[PDB]
DNA sequence: GCCAAGGGGAAAACACCCAAGACACCAGGCACGAG
DNA sequence: CTCGTGCCTGGTGTCTTGGGTGTTTTCCCCTTGGC
């Protein structure tokens, strides 16, 4: 099934309700699958950016977590 | 109260010690195989990378929400509208 | 080493507000148990019969002329319906809607039926909801005169749609007056304070308003209760016993200085009823379109007002035998919210917490507060929310959304220091569900450990000790002694300081 | 049904656009579509719109991707109580499909739309829409030209008066 | 620029006094300070504006420049 | 005091500058603070490197590091 | 007398607040899907 | 294996625009005046 629609509406419901915030456009589901592809973009563009200096062809948390550093998302929880 | 619902959701947010993650892990790993393979082919996913993303993004969007709240509130609005998400990203600057 | 502060202000507080968890348990399960006596509210409705009898109704010229008509004094709309003179109340009318359509005038004529009674709870507000209702009604007429006519076909249409809006105002008017008037107790008096330096201040506008816009007006205090007059003429009293806050707020850092009212029942302005009241004035120049002298008379007109005010307050509290201590709150301990839709700075008082610079007033008595939850608190999160649990279950909850997190710690302490019990919570789950629970079953619900259950289990409560964890999937790390061998490589090159 | 064929077995009986997403005026309209003008049936007020009276029509793709909004300028505006509209706004998603059926001959239906129509259609409420009026109306369907921003949108992220809005380069 | 430029030193002497004491600031500093500083605030200005825009007034008030501050992460 | 010294026209350019139509009065107290928490930490900074650098009166190098160290970055320079 | 300049009055264009309502969101419930 | 995701319904509630204020500005009426 489509993996856009993966972030089912109740998965982004669970994160807007989290974020506070209370009721939903429907046209923000659309746009949060927007945000989250443009975010998620630039973070595998780095991974991969990453990725190629390692010589690897397999993707691993190292490369997101130096790419999280990257975006101002320093991220705790992965590593040695 | 004693009785189901009460009991567990009730304490299911002491019991919510744990950080589950909010997207559906499989729905959102081939999201994450899908625009991977969008960029390119490959690209071997381990599931702490896809754990990483997930976790990262989740917090991030629920980070998103309370931008977008705020605008919403800023607006004297309680539904948010994609404007807001606008708001937000604009103001953070945080645009492509 | 040994570099920590002091003990965190939680783990010195935490005694207090432990303390304060047994102490409000205990006292939760008397006043709920001793309040579970107590009953419910009733309620009444009317038909809107337009005539009694087919006798009653009217025989006006516009009913012979097949014209739409209104019957005024019987707030009824009489129509030719396929030649039939039928009235409706106007009670029955929705709305209405006018169109020309080309050589036609056209009147559409909507009413109260199932689904057109939109955002009304009454859903179905008919006796009958299951019978078959008239949604609406069109009428159409040429807008050209016909031969012979007294009036253009669409003339009626124009006139009955005209006076239709005009009766039916009215009528909505006369209703929402008794919605509005229902639920006051009738107040004894003022006792005007005759011939005695009765203390006033005169830079004053009134909030909310008392017609559609705007006055000033000046607040005096007298034998038992304040006046506000307006340069219109108008008055208006305040009981001092009414009030169940007086609460004041300088002009410092805020464009107007204003005297906040929260009243233990609501009062009309005429318009409305009110139980929040505001006296204020303009501080400066707050539409500045895109100096010393200036500034200066800023900084003395706030001081000549602020003076002024606080005058008046102590003269008021001098002439109340203090009854009325002005509050003021403590702008050191306000913090950035948003008790309905807007951020504003919350800010304590002596008994309150309180926002009254914006509108509508924000006003929390804490002697109200039954609980408070810390919801949303979590180490990513950024802001936080706060819910006000009240002694009378029967009410709502109040929440105070996106509260930054920065004020976490400094809130507690405030909370602490007014012997408020809180509780954080990541989750944020229904309130009005929980409530309706704990109202039917409070003896199960304290019997469960009642208002426990919020808690995070921190510290080693015998009841539920272990909580509901578990070792998640480790060996609380710990190296194995092959993994230290490396350290000798620290190879002892004495590179220059 | 049941009340309906009752009624029917004693009545004497052009088309309905239903559940159109207008924001200007703002509200739910069903387009009663006449002869020479458009019913445009609402759920309190109405009004019909000569053809004669639309100096324009546009059709502005959303620079969200997922939507497109027509528009009709209006020449008089439609008096809305006492406020006036120059232009009739619709939005409408591009995915969102509707069927039409004209209350007319398959004859009539060929001879005033050339074939370019049938009596009988299905399809993306915006494509189908913009035809069919193109046709009552006459007017040609305006379009942005080459205008695609750096972010692709036909139109400009703005605010004008006390509002934003979306301006297009067209 | 758009500011006096003696108040301006006069302030950066003076909080300057706050942190240390012999602390003066040659010209190009505080010069560079001004060129940041109205740089700053006119940004602000502008995603205050935003949110005037978005909160449909034009009227900018102090909380047009909390929220953006606050958006902005400017705080703690 | 010298916060009160940064003149409400001065701040008021600016705020036209910024494409504001209209203010009000409260701006001033607002925008008066905002600069001060920006310069706080600004000099702060700028002080920091400055100290390091073992001087006592700051030159543009180390204003562009301690405005560059916080993103807030200087332009038209080189050496 | 013919021809022209000025102050003033009534109004228009704007940024903003208050009221109503309709749709569009969550809540409620029965069902299909794939973790 | 059965909890999670979803199609469908009603309601609201809450976001939109209409009605309205009064401020910053212009076009116009009124009247006196100079060649």
């Amino acid at each position: 099934r489509d993996n856009i629609q993966g972030i089912t509406k109740p998965a982004i419901r669970r994160l807007a309700r989290r974020g506070g915030v209370k009721r939903i456009s429907g046209l923000i589901y659309e746009e949060t699958r927007g945000v989250l592809k443009v975010f998620l973009e630039n973070v595998i563009r780095d991974a991969v950016t990453y990725t190629e200096h390692a010589k690897r062809k397999t993707v691993t948390a190292m490369d997101v977590v130096y790419a999280l550093k990257r975006q101002g998302r320093t991220l705790y929880g992965f590593g040695g | 109260r004693y009785r189901p619902g009460t009991v567990a959701l009730r304490e299911i947010r002491r019991y919510q010690k744990s950080t589950e993650l909010l997207i559906r892990k499989l729905p959102f790993q081939r999201l994450v195989r899908e625009i991977a393979q969008d960029f390119k082919t490959d690209l071997r996913f381990q599931s702490s990378a896809v754990m990483a993303l997930q976790e990262a993004s989740e917090a991030y969007l629920v980070g998103l929400f309370e931008d977008t709240n705020l605008a919403a509130i800023h607006a004297k609005r309680v539904t948010i509208m994609p404007k807001d998400i606008q708001l937000a990203r604009r103001i953070r600057g945080e645009r492509a | 080493e040994r570099t920590r502060n002091e003990m965190t202000a939680e783990e010195k507080r935490r005694a207090h507000q432990k303390e304060l968890a047994a102490q409000l348990n205990e006292e939760a399960k008397r006043r709920l148990t001793e309040q579970k006596g107590e009953q419910q509210i009733q309620k009444a409705r009317k038909s809107n019969v337009s005539y009694k009898n087919p006798s009653l109704m009217p025989k006006e010229p516009h009913i012979r002329e097949m014209k739409i008509y209104i019957d005024k004094k019987y707030e009824t709309v009489i129509m030719p319906v396929f030649g039939i003179a039928t009235p409706f109340h106007i009670a029955t009318i929705k709305n209405i809607s006018m169109s020309v359509e080309g050589d036609y005038t056209y009147l559409r004529i909507n009413f109260y039926c199932p689904g057109s009674a939109l955002g009304r709870n009454e859903g179905n507000i008919f006796p009958n909801p299951e019978a078959t209702f008239v949604k609406e009604i069109t009428y159409r007429a040429s807008n050209i005169k016909a031969p012979g006519e007294q009036t253009v076909p669409a003339l009626n249409l124009q006139n009955a749609f005209r006076i239709i809006k005009e009766v039916q105002k009215r009528y909505k008017t006369r209703e929402a007056e008794e919605k509005e008037k229902e639920g006051i107790v009738k107040q004894d008096s003022l006792v005007i304070n005759l011939n005695r330096s009765n203390p006033k201040l005169k830079d004053l506008y009134i909030r909310p308003n008392i017609a559609q816009k705007r006055m000033q007006g000046s607040l005096e205090a007298h034998v038992n209760g304040f006046r506000f007059t307006s340069v219109r003429g108008d008055k208006v009293d305040i009981l001092y016993n009414n009030i169940k806050h007086a609460l004041f707020q300088p002009c410092d850092g805020e464009m107007i200085i204003v005297l906040h009212f929260h009243l233990k029942n609501a009062i009309m302005f005429g318009k409305k009823r009110h139980t929040d009241v505001q006296f204020y004035t303009e501080v400066g120049e707050i539409t500045t379109d895109l100096d010393l002298y200036a500034e200066q008379m800023e900084r003395e007109m706030r001081h000549k007002l602020k003076t002024a005010f606080k005058n008046f307050i102590e003269k008021v509290e001098a002439l109340t035998k203090e009854e009325l201590e002005f509050e003021v709150p403590f702008r050191d301990l306000g913090f950035n919210g948003a008790p309905y839709r807007s951020t504003c700075l919350l800010q304590p008082t002596s008994s309150a917490l309180v926002n009254a610079t914006e509108w509508p007033p924000f006003v929390v008595t804490l002697d109200e507060v039954e609980l408070i939850h810390f919801e949303r608190v979590q180490f990513h999160l950024k802001n936080f929310d706060m819910v006000i649990v009240y002694k009378d279950y029967s009410k709502k909850v109040t929440m105070i959304n996106a509260i930054p997190v920065a004020s976490l710690d400094p809130i507690k302490e405030w909370l602490n220091s007014c012997d408020l019990k809180y509780t954080e919570g990541v989750q944020s789950l229904n309130w009005t569900k929980i409530m309706k629970t704990i109202v039917d079953d409070p003896e199960g619900f304290f019997e469960q450990g009642g208002w426990s259950f919020l808690e995070p289990e921190g510290e080693g409560s015998d009841a539920e000790e272990g909580d509901s964890e578990s070792e998640i999937e480790d060996e609380t790390f710990n190296p194995s002694e092959d993994d230290y061998e490396e350290e000798e490589e620290d190879s002892d090159e004495d590179y220059s300081s | 049904e049941a009340f309906a064929q009752n009624v029917l077995s004693k009545a004497d009986v052009i088309c309905i656009f239903r559940e159109l997403q207008c924001l200007t005026p703002r509200g739910r309209y069903d387009i009663r579509i006449y002869p020479t003008f458009l019913h445009l049936h609402g759920k309190t007020f109405d009004y019909k719109i000569p053809y004669t009276t639309v100096l324009r029509l546009f059709l502005l793709p959303h620079k969200d991707q997922r939507q497109m909004f027509f528009v009709i300028s209006l020449d008089p505006p439609i008096k809305q109580g006492q406020t006036r509209y120059h232009f009739l706004i619709l939005l409408f998603s591009k995915d969102e499909d509707i069927s039409l059926t004209l209350n007319m001959n398959e004859e009539e239906v060929e001879k005033r739309f050339e074939g370019r129509l049938t009596k009988n259609m299905s399809g993306s409420l915006y494509e189908m829409v913009s035809r069919v009026m193109k046709a009552l109306v006459n007017r040609k369907i305006t379009v942005p030209g080459n205008f695609q921003g750096h972010s692709g949108a036909q139109c400009i992220t703005c605010s004008y008066k006390a509002s934003s809005g979306l301006l297009y380069p067209l």
